[PDB]
């Protein structure tokens, strides 16, 4: 008597929310109280004139290549420029949602405690519902902060509220896709991937639409946020168009979550071989095996998103300048390729299958560098590629490619020493600490946050020198001195040979 | 008629991973549950639990489908997996209360009893556990509940001769009071001085069922 | 001609100790069984002598040298076979057996046909659709067939039906016989009174008794 689907599921939000209690506070945070404190606030001194942001509202709709990344410009009025700069918000909330989702749901589900579970008198949906509740919940609760800080300003009142509801509604259309894609794959890899190659042709899709007649723009989640044209004149009615989505969406998951063996997904697995061929017979061909879709993925993104940052650029003075900038982004995807192929190290020591290796002819070096060699490779080899597309393309765009090609390449690789400082700290951290390795992910996310944040908000040019992607030199003309990385090459050795000294006088517990 | 499989079947990929079983177990009986190492007992007992979608035949658990009443005859029910894994973070105690709690029932009295007598020591986190240890807490958590039907899968596994004598006098106490238990052994010592009635499956389908 | 001599090995885990003066010497031919209750030592022990963990004093000589700082030169010639088997989900039945039997002194082709065959494993197979007991005999199998002149089993047939662990002592009983020290740490004592002569028993991390059967 009295059994529904959904028992048990407050029982098992209240067990997720305890599990990260110090990760959603400071991500909720973060994206909602900079919005009324940071970019709104410095507007104020960078444009202090009604007469001088009719200049900047007209330099941005008159290049293509600025309004790519951030979106346009429909008046000269406050809030519109000082909020212009934040439509970055909307693609990190749904990396947010999507990360959030996939690792209650299907990261756990993957580890065995699914049985665990499921044999208790806890329903079916009592985890999908926890999870999609609790990623619901942090979407709606930044929003309304931002917007409740939002409405402390001079601005206009309707834009915040359509600002917040929009946030909160980008966040909502992701976690549906989130959902959906859990129930894919019995890898929570290959859901993670397939969750996030959605959110990368939906930037993509964005950014080609909005760099030309904008036509293109309605076809991607990302793009319904911004024709709600906050400051602008708003079209409220586009919400339903985000809202009527996740309800498809959301309907789908359980509809696929109905009849689907807890432990499997939708495919059947497939018989391999009976042998090892001649080249599984040693911990890099072991680390090799187990990285090659990964690699192969994160290269085709990246050479697939340079081919129209290299192309969007052109429709030197600016050129240069976007260039520049166009690349830090590149430069902060690679150092989160680095630090996700550089935990497989905790992962599999973590996992006891460290042990089983180590039990054998290999030293706590030639596994070390298994995991930091493919680290240190497959970024330093997915950005020059990517470098190498942006600068063909541009080449080709202009007329000749001969000439702004070792250019535009010489750009993508000087970011490589501040992608490889994070293999480092992962490193440096997996020999001192082994339980505390997964704090990587945070300090990565802290310089980003400083680099964003950190100019704007007025802080001294001695707190705004402890991130390294503001360190990295220029390349053409002047402006190169070489110097910074040197500096940073010697960091990340030094991080790199601390943490390898400390892990061959440890216990591998 | 607790259990009533009449033709069970169940195919993963091309695997024929179970092709027509015919388990039958009464009230208030143990009863074995043996086989080899590829026979289908751990699917069976998935499939009882509303875990594994039979695509096939006739199940029938306490009554009802397990598959649509799931949720529902779970209240009854006690499962020790064959591999047990616990959360990393929490302790014994910890853990044995949570999984009280989310079961809505426990006896502390009888907690408190299996815990002096299997030696388990409730405040270390579970990370720290010699895997015998660990798989007490499975032990001490399913025999401790108000279930009347343990549908235990290999529970003396990692566990001393002694530890192993307690828990074959914990399961006699059991079934002297109205506890029904369906066990699958691999060890011949145990289901000799335990149950009666043993079933045995080959590749899917029942061999041999019958007194001991 | 002594593979295995601890003498006063001690081990603190932080509050807890694990050892207190273990006493063990194997004698170059000999099937040693290592018995004791739960929460002993009969593991540390193990990981103490593979190098993984660091002994707080007393003599350990594995084959004649420190586990610590030799735990390279002496893994060519050593077999283990963890307690609880984990192995990758994405290789194979048939891949994981090459992949371990090529990192230790190398895998025998006349032998590992054989035991395919005698386990009756299926070497192309995900495994992550292992049931427990053919996870097992990946290890077992993957052990058995190479060129170790020393076992370190661990608890090494928990998960096999009574025909299985048949057909393993018979296997243990003929590799014996080629002069395979062998050092069985298990919980049955059915198996080591078929196999293994002069026990050692450990109590709380100290010896209590050894000698022969
Ligand atoms: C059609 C024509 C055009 C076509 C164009 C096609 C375009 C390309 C298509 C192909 C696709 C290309 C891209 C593929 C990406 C694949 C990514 C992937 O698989 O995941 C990698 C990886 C996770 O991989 P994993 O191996 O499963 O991770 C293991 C973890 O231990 C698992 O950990 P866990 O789940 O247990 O929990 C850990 C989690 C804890 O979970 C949480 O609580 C989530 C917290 C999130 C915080 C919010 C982050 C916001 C960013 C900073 C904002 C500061 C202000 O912590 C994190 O994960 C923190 C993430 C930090 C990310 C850093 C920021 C990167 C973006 C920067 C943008 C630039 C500015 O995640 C990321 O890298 C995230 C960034 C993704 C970048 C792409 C975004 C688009
Ligand atoms: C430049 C900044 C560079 C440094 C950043 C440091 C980030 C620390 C937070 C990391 C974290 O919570 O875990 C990461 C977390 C890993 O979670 P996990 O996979 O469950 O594993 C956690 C343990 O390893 C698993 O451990 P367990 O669960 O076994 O043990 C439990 C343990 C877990 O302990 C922790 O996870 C926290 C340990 C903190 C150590 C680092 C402190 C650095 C202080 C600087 O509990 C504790 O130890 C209690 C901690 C008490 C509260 C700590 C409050 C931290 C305040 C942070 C101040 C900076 C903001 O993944 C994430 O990345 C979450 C998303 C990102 C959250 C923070 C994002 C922003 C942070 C920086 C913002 C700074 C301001 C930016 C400029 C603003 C301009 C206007
Ligand atoms: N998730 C899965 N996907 C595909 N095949 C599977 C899966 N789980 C098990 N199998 C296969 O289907 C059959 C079911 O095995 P099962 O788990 O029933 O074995 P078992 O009897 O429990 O083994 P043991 O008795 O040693 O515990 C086996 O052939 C197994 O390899
Ligand atoms: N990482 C650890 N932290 C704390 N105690 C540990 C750790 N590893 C082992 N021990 C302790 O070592 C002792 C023996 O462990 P083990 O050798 O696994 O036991 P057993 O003899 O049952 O195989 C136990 O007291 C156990 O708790
Ligand atoms: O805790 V034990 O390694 O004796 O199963
Ligand atoms: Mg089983
Ligand atoms: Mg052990």
């Amino acid at each position: 008597h009295r059994g529904s689907g959904f028992t048990g599921t407050l029982g098992l939000l209240r067990l997720y929310l305890r599990r990260d209690r110090v990760s959603l506070p400071l991500w909720v945070l973060l994206l909602s109280v900079p919005l009324a404190t940071v970019y709104i606030a410095s507007v104020e001194t960078v444009y202090p004139d009604r007469s001088a942001r009719a200049a900047a509202a007209a330099a941005i709709m008159a290049s293509p290549a600025q309004r790519a990344l951030y979106g346009p410009v429909y008046n000269d009025s406050l809030g519109a420029v000082g909020i212009w700069k934040a439509g970055m918000f909307h693609t990190l909330i749904a990396v947010a949602v999507i990360l959030t989702v996939i690792r209650h749901t299907r990261a756990d589900e993957e580890s065995g405690r699914a049985e665990l579970i499921d044999s208790t008198v806890v329903g079916r949906y009592a985890n999908l519902t926890g999870a999609l509740l609790l990623s619901f919940g942090a979407s709606i609760a930044t929003g309304a902060i931002g917007a409740l800080g939002l409405l402390a300003t001079d601005v206009a009142p309707a834009g915040s509220v359509a600002f917040g509801v929009a946030l909160a509604a980008s966040g909502m259309v992701f976690t549906a896709v989130a959902a959906v894609a859990a129930q894919l794959s019995p890898s929570a890899r290959f859901t993670r991937a397939v969750a996030f190659a959605v959110l990368g042709t939906a930037f993509a899709l964005r950014a080609i639409g909005d760099a030309g007649s904008g036509t293109l723009s309605w076809c991607s989640p990302l793009g319904w946020s911004l024709q709600v044209r906050p400051y602008a004149g708003e079209r409220w009615w586009v919400l339903l168009l985000s809202l009527a989505t996740a309800a498809v969406l959301t309907v789908l998951a359980y509809r696929l979550r109905a009849g689907r063996d807890v432990g499997a997904g939708l495919i059947a697995e497939r018989p391999g071989a009976g042998t090892a061929g001649p080249m599984l017979s040693e911990p890099f061909g072991l680390a090799w095996r187990l990285n090659r879709g990964s690699l192969l993925l994160w290269t085709v993104g990246l050479c697939l998103y340079g081919l129209v940052m290299g192309s969007v650029v052109h429709g030197g003075a600016l050129e240069q300048a976007f260039l520049a900038l166009a690349f830090t982004m590149i430069g902060m995807v690679a150092a989160a390729f680095a630090v996700s192929l550089t935990l497989r190290l905790h992962q599999e020591e973590t996992g006891l299958r460290a042990e089983t290796l180590l039990a054998g002819a290999v030293s706590r070096t030639h596994w070390l560098a298994s995991h930091l060699a493919m680290a240190l490779a497959g970024s330093a080899v997915a950005t020059l590629i990517s470098g190498v597309a942006a600068g063909l393309a541009y080449g080709m765009t202009v007329g000749d490619v001969g000439g702004k090609l070792p250019t535009v390449v010489g750009t993508a690789a000087v970011q490589l020493p501040a992608v490889w400082l994070l293999s480092a700290v992962t490193v440096g951290l997996f020999g001192l600490a082994p339980r505390f390795t997964p704090v990587a992910w945070g300090v990565l996310v802290g310089f980003i946050a400083l680099y964003l944040l950190g100019s704007l908000a007025g802080f001294p040019q001695m707190l705004l020198n402890l991130e390294p992607f503001a360190h990295i030199p220029r390349v053409g003309g002047g402006d190169f001195t070489a110097v910074p990385l040197l500096w940073l090459l010697a960091i990340d050795a030094a991080l790199i040979t601390l943490g390898a000294m400390a892990f061959r006088r440890r216990d591998v517990r | 008629v607790p259990i009533e499989i009449r033709g069970l079947t169940k195919h993963f990929g091309s695997v024929r991973a179970l092709d027509g079983l015919d388990l039958t177990v009464r009230e208030g009986e143990v009863h074995g549950f043996l086989g080899p190492n590829g026979a289908g007992k751990s699917t069976t007992l998935r499939i009882l639990l509303g875990l594994v979608k039979a695509d096939g035949g006739s199940v029938r658990l306490l009554g009802g489908d397990p598959w649509t009443d799931a949720v529902d005859l779970h209240r009854h029910i006690a499962y020790v997996p064959g591999d047990v894994t616990l959360w990393p973070s929490l302790t014994g105690g910890e853990t044995i209360d949570l999984l009280a709690r989310m079961r809505g029932g426990i006896d502390n009295a009888r907690r408190a009893e299996l815990i002096e007598r299997f030696g388990l020591d409730p405040t270390k986190k579970a990370r720290t556990y010699s895997k015998g240890n660990r798989q007490k807490v499975s032990l001490i958590s399913a025999l401790s509940s108000h279930a009347t039907l343990l549908l235990l899968d290999e529970p003396s596994s990692g566990l001393d001769p002694l530890m192993e004598n307690v828990f074959q006098q914990c399961i006699g106490e059991a079934r002297q009071r109205g506890v029904t238990v369906l066990l699958s052994s691999h060890i011949l010592a145990e289901t000799e001085a335990l149950c009666e009635k043993v079933t045995i499956i080959r590749a899917g389908k029942t061999v041999e069922s019958g007194s001991l």
